[PDB]
């Protein structure tokens, strides 16, 4: 039971796991999602970049 | 173990309405407590029992 | 394997059990409930507590002796200090509740005696002092019971109510009583008495510090007595948990 | 899984969940939904680690001894028990009747000794530990045609290397090891009494295979227990009483527990 | 009282008043020297958390 | 017309009335059965004596005082000399059975106190003298109920069990006994302790002299106690029945 | 002959034993099978909660 | 990856991607692309390396101490914090919650000490690494009963070898770990303030299982911690001031920058 993920380039390599403990994997390093308009943009209302903030 | 940020509570009883009893039979009686768990109840990380010491190896 | 006798209620924290016990009576056949939209007149919104409120308040015991005559709760106050059901009361303007009143005496099989556990909705009571009206501290007893007299109280220039059992404090016959909700307390069959008071009222709503609705009365129509030996020490205690407690009006708080 | 609590709501019937008889020997189910308003909560709170195999299935030092480089001790012995270490022995007697396997693991230590002796120069010393199930010829020295184990299971491990480990299988004549015997060993109700009369497991030697130096050396032999593949049978209270003894029940009455003030005080003392 | 089967018993008496307190004691089902030697309060000193509800059976 | 009060248990020869008790405590949730063909060791024919084995034998009564700190009986050591189970046990090797134990103890409404009635697997009981092991004269009592100590037993150079009852002669907690089957005789509520026993132990079949697989213990918590006039003289009847007892290995009789 | 079973979370880990013996296998972990009415309630007649114990 | 340019040409219109009102508490998503003229170009940058996983997880010394061959420091303990080192701590400090595994890895390392004793012979020096949960019992001496490990977990490892590694879960009872905690423990807003309110993961006792020579030793264990599985919440300005206690926030004021000269000097002085 592998499982084939992809290198990180500019190929894969497979994996198996030996233990019983969800804790015992190795970190998990691709994980590239994002999502700043948590932080950038907050606002209520939303705030198109081309008008004028306050009308 | 204990922790004042883990607290949890007080446990007291109290007379709601006084012991009443007829003439010839005892006034003082006594009560008996039995703690259990409930299908809820878990217990969480490992460790040794404060309670089991040794000095050296029994024979 | 069920029992008439057998009995458990459950209002919030709260739970009470009976070994002993008649019907719940329920108080004019009406159960208690919220205020409708059609019977509504205050246009705000009102303010449900629920479980903070409405749960089983257990006020201070009272001992029944070969010579009580009688006691007496009024209702909004008697609860006014206890809990959340008296911030709410003080915070708001108006106010709606029910209850289940859960009075308990327990004696034993060489005990005899009988209690007549009322609700009189409205109990207005009399002066002693025949032009005076009784005082808002003579009348009015916060969990702790306030009691009736065995003889005529006398008329000077007071603002004491007109105790007397017999007539009640309100100038009628005590043994009529009877038309109130109510239950006994024979300590030969009984052990408490369990009544479901409904909002009764000309008003959707009321000030819960200016009227008191219902007034509670626990009278010994047939006093307590037991042979040498059997335990003296007889106590009554008087549960009482509001029911559908609604509260429109909110300010500051107090009562003036 | 833990079980969820279910939404409550008020309640004024004849239904008693709080009132029993509790002479019938049968503990309450009663819940907080019971004796309340609950509110619905999903528990995903797992007894996982609470299982026996969780519990018992952790090595643990049941015993060592120290044998030598030169002189008398040179070769050590053990009669095997689980008895002499108040931590493991304590586990195990939460039942009465245990059955698994086990897990051994040794973990041998040596220490320069003291001496006047000069040059020394040490060579790599290599152990053998030696089972001799009941039965068998026993080491009576260092060099007796015993240590051939020519039948006898037994692991050669050279120092440095990771601690010598087996398994070994459920070596019981019962279906199910017996943890207490309220019995004799003598139909004649008498001889040994307890669970010594059922413990006969063999010995355990050990030695060194070479003396190495010059100088004296001494090693330290703990052997590590751990119960894989566990099934527990009549459970029972836990050890009040400090053990006494590896062979019996032998104990010095306790009180009950420790103490406080008053019925009415919130706090240990 | 430890050292005996009175540990075991809370004194009930008939009084001359009621709201008088029977017992007390804390939620610490392994810690309190009154639960901690009981058989839920000897499980969960081989752990390190706890999680659940409790029954007090009184009789 | 029906009570959870009554019951009536008929095992052979002897019926077992109760007037008021709780339910039939199963030892494990096991009731007892024979050894099945899948587990037996012993190749040889067994003895199964039935009615005149299995059946109802009622040890002597015992007295609980304002004092006593308990009781036990080892289990095939009790009904070792009692009639034909006495006598199967003598002549066989090995044997094989449950039981059904009923403690009856009747005082009145004006008596209480409350026993705990345990069926402990493997009694292993403990010496004063940490060094020895009890005699069997020490921990055995055939059909004479061994008593408890009210408090600790001398270290000397005997062979005495170690009696305090608080420690079950066994070094644990005696609150904690509750975990093996039992059942509480609290004279308030009840009358008798019902336990149905099923064999329990590592091996198939065991001698019957040399190892007490089960110890009955009827220790009470809450001691008897009764006011003046009331019947001071209040006995505790130990009545036991084997069942599906099995019997391998016959030679001449007895042990040694 | 491998088996892939899964992990402890709140995955799988692959596994294959080299031994031919039980008894050099791994210990038993995942096991959360549980009964407390063989001690909670070894009553003969069943007890409900909502009904008195004693009638 | 990265965005891409858009290519760009001149314009004339009402349009004001570059006026906006930063009261909003907004921040503004004007690009290159907006107030010039921009060719068109394609990033394949990638923001892989800065994931929370990838800063996080590294292998950073959290702490360190001694014990010895003999004499008081025998053996060592440790209460587990990660503030006590200056590194690690300040990257958990990012966020107001971090949930996480984390990797332990020891580096054990041995000195041979200063003394008059002759023909010194040294032996193989093996250690015991053990926890002790919140609430088991704790090693008084090098050699107390505590050390039989029947239910603690203890990493038994030979010098020489490869560091002892094991990884443990998310030990916490909140739903994430606090990093900060702005309360006290106790109800009467009294006892402790901050974080330590929190901190309870127990100790960390080390110690040799043999002493291996006549001659003095000794040994200093490093104890590396790396969050794996990482999830942080609430992110938070990075530490300006130095670190002054291992239990408390507390700092001595520092200057928002360092400094130049005129608001014109292109170069730090
Ligand atoms: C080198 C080979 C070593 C083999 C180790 C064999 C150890 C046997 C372990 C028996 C286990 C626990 C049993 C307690 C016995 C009893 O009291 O009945
Ligand atoms: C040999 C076993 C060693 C086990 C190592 C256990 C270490 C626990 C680590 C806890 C991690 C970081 C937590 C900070 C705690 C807090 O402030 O809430
Ligand atoms: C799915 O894994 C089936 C293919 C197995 C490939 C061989 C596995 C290599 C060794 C794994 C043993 C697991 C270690 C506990
Ligand atoms: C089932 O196992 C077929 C797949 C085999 C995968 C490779 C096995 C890896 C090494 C195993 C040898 C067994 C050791 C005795």
């Amino acid at each position: 039971g592998a499982q084939v993920s992809t290198q990180k380039t500019g190929i894969h390599y497979t994996n198996i796991n030996y233990y019983k403990d969800a804790a015992s994997n190795s970190a998990n390093r691709q994980d590239f999602t994002q999502d700043p308009s948590k932080f950038t943009e907050p606002v209520k209302d939303i705030m198109i970049k081309s008008l004028p903030a306050l009308n | 173990a204990s922790d004042e940020y883990t607290a949890g509570g007080f446990i007291t009883c109290w007379y709601q309405t006084n012991i009443v009893v007829p003439a010839d039979a005892q006034s003082s009686c006594y009560i008996m407590c039995f703690v259990s768990a409930c299908n809820d109840f878990s217990v969480r990380l490992l460790k040794d029992t404060p309670f089991i010491s040794q000095e050296n190896f029994f024979q | 394997g069920y029992s008439d006798r057998v009995r458990s209620i459950t209002l919030g924290n709260s739970t009470i059990t009976t070994q002993e016990c008649a019907n719940v009576v329920v108080g004019y056949g009406v159960w208690p409930d919220y205020l409708k939209d059609s019977e509504a007149t205050a246009e705000d919104q009102p303010t449900q507590p629920d479980v903070a409120t409405c749960r089983f308040y257990t006020l201070d015991s009272v001992q029944w002796q070969k010579t009580s005559p009688g006691w007496w709760w009024k209702l909004p106050d008697a609860l006014s200090n206890l809990g959340l059901f008296g911030q709410n009361m003080q915070y708001h303007y108006l106010g709606r509740t029910g209850y289940t009143i859960h009075v308990q005496c327990n004696a034993s099989k060489f005990h005899q005696g009988c209690l007549l556990v009322v609700c009189v909705p409205e109990a207005e009571m009399g002066c002693a002092t025949l032009n005076n009206t009784p005082s808002s501290a003579e009348l009015l007893g916060g969990d702790t019971a306030k009691e009736f007299a065995d003889k005529p109280v006398a008329s000077g220039s007071n603002k004491l109510v007109q105790r007397v059992v017999y007539n009640a404090g309100m100038g009628v016959g005590v043994g009529n009583l009877t038309i109130f909700p109510h239950q006994w307390i024979n300590l030969r069959t009984n052990n408490s008495a369990t009544i479901v008071m409904p909002y009764t009222n000309s008003v959707p709503m009321d000030n819960m510090f200016r009227h008191n609705n219902v007034t509670l009365m626990v009278i010994p129509f047939v006093p307590l007595d037991y042979c040498p030996g059997s335990t003296t020490y007889v106590p009554i205690t008087v549960t009482i948990a509001p029911m559908c407690a609604e509260y429109n009006g909110l300010r500051l708080a107090g009562h003036q | 899984r833990v079980a969820d609590t279910v939404g409550t709501g008020p309640t004024n019937s004849e239904a008693i969940p709080a009132l029993t008889a509790a002479e019938t020997g049968h503990t309450s189910q009663v819940v907080p939904s019971d004796t309340m308003q609950t509110r619905h909560v999903k528990n995903y709170h797992s007894r996982s680690e609470s299982t026996i195999e969780n519990f018992l299935c952790r090595s643990a030092c049941v015993y060592f001894t120290e044998y030598e480089n030169s002189g008398a001790k040179r070769y050590a012995e053990w009669v095997i028990t689980p008895r002499q270490a108040a931590q493991l022995r304590r586990k195990l007697e939460f039942f009465t009747y245990v059955r698994f396997d086990l897990e051994l693991t040794f973990v041998i230590t040596s220490t320069q000794q003291p001496s006047t002796t000069q040059n020394q120069d040490a060579q790599i010393l290599t152990h053998q530990i030696m089972y001799v199930p009941p039965g068998g010829p026993v080491p009576d020295k260092v060099d007796s045609y015993v240590w051939q184990t020519s039948t006898n299971p037994s692991v050669f491990w050279t120092e440095g290397n990771a601690p010598p480990r087996m398994s070994v299988p459920f070596l019981s004549i019962g279906n199910a090891y017996s943890n207490f015997y309220d019995g004799w060993s003598e139909f004649s109700r008498n001889g040994v009494y307890g669970i010594n009369t059922l413990n006969n497991m063999g010995t355990l030697y050990a030695r060194h295979v070479n003396a190495g130096s010059t100088g004296p050396i001494k090693s330290t032999i703990r052997i590590y227990f751990k119960p894989k593949h566990v099934k527990a049978w009549i459970p029972r209270p836990p050890r009040l009483c400090q053990y006494e003894k590896a062979k019996n029940v032998n104990f010095q009455p306790s009180g009950v527990t420790t103490t406080r003030q008053s019925i009415t005080t919130m706090t240990n003392t | 009282k430890v050292n005996s089967m009175e540990a075991y018993q809370i004194p009930v008496r008939s009084n001359e008043g009621s709201g008088t307190q029977v017992f007390g004691f804390p939620l610490q089902p392994g810690y309190s020297s009154v639960f901690s030697r009981t058989l839920l309060g000897e499980i969960l000193n081989y752990y390190t958390h706890w999680s659940g509800s409790i029954k007090l059976t009184f009789m």
